[PDB]
């Protein structure tokens, strides 16, 4: 609760009580992401529950809210996930994980592919049971 | 891999291998069935009954067979490992119908001869040939899509019926026909005859005689026909409004990078919750670092949607007003930039 | 606060609590239904009479109960309040149904003991599950839409029937049957017979029997009976594509802004009016001010109406025009400012 | 005006006045063809004769001087004008049907009194309420615009109707019924079983009874019912979508400029061809203008044409093409005027 | 040029002298079949076998006359040349109908009278109006179109049909009607019941007479007519929608350029094969010459693809996704260039 | 009637009889509203009755003849007010209405806030009827 | 025939044998008439026969193969002077038609505009019978 | 095999093992073709497999494995030419054929022409076979 009032004053750094799509953009710079428009307002989209064109405290409390666990999303993960596999089966091949990972979609580093094949393969095979890494997360 | 090829080949065809092997299935048991219905015929029982049984007999080895390879190769995919994953595979509506009528051909021949088990058996196994359930998950799609406009037709339909039914009951009551049997008794066959003209059928058995109950019928059956058909035309649209959407889907590539950044923002949002991970490459800054996690998860996730469900015109103006204000952006960067210069 | 949720509760149903609830009510009055049936039937009413007067008792003080609750309950809206407001929640012509069914059972019960009217009233009672008309409103809906078209098939189909009835009549005036029976004896017997045959029921009573009239009824059913099933067809086709529409409605969250411009334009353009007020930040200035806060009503009032209509192509390329000539007009005075600069 | 508003009255309904003296009109022909199902009657026509005639000269009475009102009314629109245009206003087939009803009534109870035309007349005379032909021309619109799909339902159905027919003729040529009759005693008989089991109707008087019979109908009625009532499934999807397209029409202020331009265009390409005239405002100069009014007139034609046609995606990229054309085009002069410079 | 014009004048009717010729000709056979008819009406033979003889010869000797022009004819396409093309031509099922119409009605008329041959021949003869296969094309399109809907409802409406007679039959097997008759005697009539009910038709010599056999034909009747008439719905609305987007579709003149580069990027494919030739106009550098040529064929495939098929919002979004790019690259290259200069 | 042409007369300033989109937003802008290119054109757009593209003198007059006690306009803000409604009742707190105000959708200030809360909660209470609230406007 | 060749020729004023947007625009600004690309597009679509991009001389020959005395077009100029046409009749008043002739849509001049009204008005009434006005056509 | 890697590679030019649109766009021009941006974004929308937005060496084998002889192939280029046959038969004017080619759709020169018109017209006459033609290819 009192994290969330910190959390949110720290996307304003002016104290006027509410977020834009400015602000969201300077703290991203800030951090180092190198945004664009296009993602910062699909963004302000995503996360306005009212729709006006700000984000709102309550807005953020409700986004806090809504969290992963849900079946729908565990759903979209697994039907993902088979997108992704081959042969109609459960099994994917370690080097396409990887290969798929760090080219296809969003960017990735060889440390961060090193963990998720850690965590995703725990037993040393060459294929990745995805739906008890699903389980598991 | 053999595994995975006999499964596949066993409950998700795809060559004409298959074909030809599900419709020599199938074209066995509607023999079989129409075997069963030339020995229920009173004059064709004695004749049938020998080659009934023994054609039973190598229904129910094959049957048996089938069902143990079917079992042994249910753990190709990751969700059937093991004894718990078979028996998560056996759960399934379809393997539990097979293994009833097995376990019933097999009591049922070592009891036997006459009995209406090697009936009714066959009955319910002409429904074996639904593998995948790729037509009963189709019609259980479409209806919960439509159920409110059922229901709202189910509702009238009934209403109107049950109505109509105790008006015409009235009104012929005591209306003796030429054959000296009364053609509405009572309530509950002047309901026969309602469900009857409803349903469009006219058997003839039940007629109404005085001239109210004509004039009745005929108004409430002009008025409740339609009603009472509405469902075949509301199912045939929608399954051609599905077909249409089907065929102006988009291409299975246009999914791939969405799949992608979903999977990599459920990773990153996963990661977030382990202090001491590789995920820290670009307290309070932890914070601000999961919460944009965050909000990326929900944005891939809203991305996929859009992409995975068929283009809209919802669709075309949001790509079209993020075009717009970004080229908007620019131009006013431009113009500030010159106004600056000059 | 109670009393708000016993009214949701009791007609606005949202959660499994009011779903069982009405599924239970629905289900004793089928039960109710069936026994009046077996009472009707003339060999099970001596055994019937005892308990279907007792469940009818109780079921006129349950819902003598209910509309007494939901009497009460109504005061939680505000368009219910007082005396005035109860008697509008009960001039609904379902709190008007509620209200005959329990006045007439109690009045049944009173002078009561065979009559006819323990049927009737469970037949009409069996209409009380609709509750907040949420089928009979959506039928009304879709026959007001389309009540051109089927105006249209109505007229045709009736002239078709009056007219081949009428021929049928001519050919087969004189024709009598195996049994001894005029057929078509009068016009009044010809029109049941083309009711008959258009609706597609064939009772079979009334056939032609001289090839004139077999020909002309073959001819007319061939050209008639699609248009007297054509209701079926339209009703059909406008509820999947009035529910594909629902489906591609815009999200609520798109509307909120409209809302708000249209309360915010409608309170201006009420406080132009008094010249003393608060409105008045920002005689013929006035006029010009109040001629200026009804056009941003009218502009608001229409945003609002598309906002709140499903997104059409004439809304993408209204759209499109406008950030066209938004973009046309800024290059225009960038071309300018460079024109004078050099 | 006068003139106007009367034949605006009756011929062009807008107002309650209208709707219910039609109504009052269409009442009392129905009321009308009620005595006469009466008079048809065997056992009601001597009560009836009497009022049926006087009904019948006071109707005569009153739509002959309707048809009166009506010519003279009709010559409000410049399309009638004089006796030629009075004639050609008459030779509509409404006002044909108008006068036919009125003399052939006018002559038979002249004539009388049995006889069939006071019935055929009021049968004829119930057409009347269809004015304007809001309902034919929509019907006959609807057809001609699904003729293909229609004629290829009506040839398949006719020819497996056929088909069909003759099989069952050879299955049960020699199939004596129960009650010693020859159901399919000819190719006539078996044909009118099969129309009959194609329309779905069943009357009942001609069955088969042979197993080769019974197995041919049913394949065959499984197999052409769908194809027999297609029409009706055709033409209700056809108007569901013409409604939801006139729902979806644009208003009537975007014509007016459409329509504007193509009067002007129409009018410069007339004067063009006249040498001396105000339009030379702006030999072989002469020739390059009517080319040029030639090329707008077409253009303006296509416009307008696109204009009262419900707007479609190909219009949408059609103007968004135009528009990026421009665009890139005004860009480009930008860059090459940045290169002039500098 | 009058072989093209008599082959289109007999196979590709364009005009009105070929639509009277073939309505003549239709109507005709249509005119013969009704005299078979009257003669297999056994009170009309005498008189008629005379005229049947005699217009069977004359139209069997103009169908040769016809089939022989039309052999003749044939060669103007540059699919049928020679005798091969014209073997390839008579292979065509219409040919092949035609053809074997024609040598069995010479055959019977050379062993002639009584026999089938001369009325199984009009009825086949029939059929031959239907050429170019303007009907059976669509019909066969449209259903291979919808073919999973199809079979998902003759399967669930055949499985329905089977349980629900089953169940009947057990209900009615030992229920004896007022005739004295069993109505189910055997799971083969109640089977030929359950189709007549499916069906809807509803002739009436079977009808249930327990009241457990009512009830499951009530309720199996309410539930399974819909699905059983499902088919008329679906290919309505498929026919209505493909004849929809066919009034939707693109001018023939946005095909030609598409077809232009396709044929050109073939070309150049083809040539790149040969080392010597005129295509080298702009070892390794070959290779990727080729590599282009094969990538420019591919694109120009899925242009030709994309302008053949009907507009889409597919096709919108991606055509306005390209010209958003180049807009954005262009001004990314005047901010650039601007940077650059300041 | 009199009015009618000194208030079209108003927006002219220049005698040409004809009000366009320009002539508008300069009025608009000696008024002190601060407009913009879109809104000048949806504005043209709602009142010129042929769309030709101007607003002329008979389209100002019909403008003025249509006015408010429409039951469709009065159904319309009823609607409105039942969209901001929550609990599908017919009370909203005077604080979220105001909130709602004076954030989502147009701007207001504090003074025409007060005016607009004290016009609808005419009783003490914290809640206001918007059916009696329009009934009264 | 030989008056085509000369016309299609007189368009070109380069000899290439083909006449494109830019061709068509120099011609028109010649002639004095200040059109825009838009209206250059439009009619190069609307004359262009095969609709490569640019007209040929055998297009230019079937446009002047379709003229005018076409039912379709005679229908089209009907139904556009009946949606001119108030009360559904098939009478407009000269003020009204010289009004909208003026100012709605295309723009006219007063010579024109009395040689329109003389050549539909041919009595001296207040209105005119389109009907016989484009008959006269 | 061989040769696939090295025309990969010869796209290259960089040794990043990814073909984009830049790079390819630079190696039209190195050749001598003046491309357009909308051009390459469709040849790398047809080539690209995955559809992530570059070309890799997979994806180029795929597209190589997937070559003419098609069936479907076959028939796109009957109707097409059957859409330039007028008549609805299957001969064409060689003097049309040749306008067609040189002018509308792709621009061909006078050598390439020739060999196209030798190699469709194989027999000394006025018409040419596109059957025949494009069974012969
Ligand atoms: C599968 O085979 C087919 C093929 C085509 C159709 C079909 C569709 S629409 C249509 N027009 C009709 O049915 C219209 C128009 C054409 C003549 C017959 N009528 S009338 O009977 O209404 C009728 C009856 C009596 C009176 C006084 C007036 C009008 N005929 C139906 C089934
Ligand atoms: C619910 O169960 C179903 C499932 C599928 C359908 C269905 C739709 S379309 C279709 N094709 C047909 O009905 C076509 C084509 C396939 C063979 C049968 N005919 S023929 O009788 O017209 C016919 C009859 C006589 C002659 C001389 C020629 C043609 N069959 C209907 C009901
Ligand atoms: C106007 O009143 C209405 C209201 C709703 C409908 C409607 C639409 S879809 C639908 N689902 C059905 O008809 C399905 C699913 C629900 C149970 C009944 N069947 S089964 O008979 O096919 C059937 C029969 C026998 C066997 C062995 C399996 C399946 N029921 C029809 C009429
Ligand atoms: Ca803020
Ligand atoms: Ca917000
Ligand atoms: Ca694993
Ligand atoms: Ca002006
Ligand atoms: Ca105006
Ligand atoms: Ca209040
Ligand atoms: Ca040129
Ligand atoms: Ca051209
Ligand atoms: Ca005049
Ligand atoms: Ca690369
Ligand atoms: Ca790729
Ligand atoms: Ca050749």
């Amino acid at each position: 609760i009192a994290e969330f009032k910190e959390a949110f004053s720290l996307f304003d750094k002016d104290g006027d009580g509410t977020i834009t799509t400015k602000e969201l953009g300077t703290v991203m710079r800030s951090l180092g992401q190198n945004p664009t428009e296009a993602e910062l307002q699909d963004m302000i989209n995503e996360v306005d529950a009212d729709g006006n064109g700000t984000i709102d405290f309550p807005e953020f409390l409700t986004m806090m809210a809504r969290k992963m666990k849900d079946t729908d999303s565990e759903e979209e993960i697994r039907e993902a996930f088979r997108v992704f596999d081959k042969d109609g089966n459960g099994y994917i091949s370690a080097a396409e994980l990887r290969h798929v990972m760090t080219n296809l979609g969003e960017k990735l580093t060889d440390e961060e592919v090193d963990e998720m094949i850690r965590e995703a393969d725990i037993d040393g095979d060459g294929q990745v049971n995805y739906e008890e890494f699903v389980q598991m997360m | 891999n053999i595994q995975g090829r006999v499964y596949n080949f066993l409950e998700r065809p795809t060559g004409w291998k298959c074909f030809v092997y599900h419709f020599t299935v199938f074209l066995i048991v509607l023999i079989c069935l129409i075997f069963s219905v030339l020995s229920t015929i009173q004059q064709y029982n004695n004749l049938a009954t020998e080659t009934l049984f023994w054609m039973e007999i190598v229904l129910v080895v094959f049957f048996g067979a089938e069902y143990v390879v079917r079992l042994w190769s249910a753990g190709c995919r990751s969700k059937y490992v093991g004894v718990w994953g078979r028996l998560r595979f056996a759960r399934k509506p379809i393997s539990v119908i097979d293994l009833i009528v097995v376990v019933a051909s097999v009591i049922v021949l070592c009891v036997g001869s006459a009995i209406r088990g090697i009936r009714f058996l066959q009955i319910l196994r002409m429904l074996h040939v639904d593998r995948q359930g790729g037509t009963w998950r189709l019609l259980g799609s479409v209806v919960f899509i439509h159920r409110q406009e059922l229901i709202t037709t189910l509702y009238i339909g009934f209403l109107g019926l049950i109505f109509s039914s105790y008006f015409v009951y009235l009104a012929e009551k005591d209306a003796i026909d030429s054959s000296g049997e009364y053609q509405f008794g009572s309530y509950a066959d002047a309901l026969w005859w309602g469900v009857v003209t409803v349903t469009t059928i006219g058997y003839g058995d039940k007629v109404p005689q005085t001239w109210i109950g004509k004039t009745i019928a005929s108004c409430f059956s002009v008025f409740a026909i339609s009603f009472f058909a509405l469902p075949a035309g509301i199912l045939g649209s929608g399954f051609a409004l599905k077909v249409q959407q089907k065929q102006r889907q988009k291409h299975f590539n246009r999914q791939i990078p969405a799949a992608a950044s979903l999977i990599q923002t459920a990773w990153r949002c996963y990661a977030a919750e382990n202090p001491d991970s590789a995920t820290w490459k670009i307290e309070h800054h932890r914070a601000a670092i999961k919460v944009i996690r965050r909000m990326q998860y929900f944005v891939a996730k809203k991305k996929f949607q859009q992409a995975r469900k068929p283009y809209d015109v919802r669709d075309v103006i949001e790509q079209y007003s993020q075009g717009h204000l970004n080229l908007m952006v620019r131009i006013k960067e431009l113009q500030r930039r010159l106004d600056q210069s000059l």
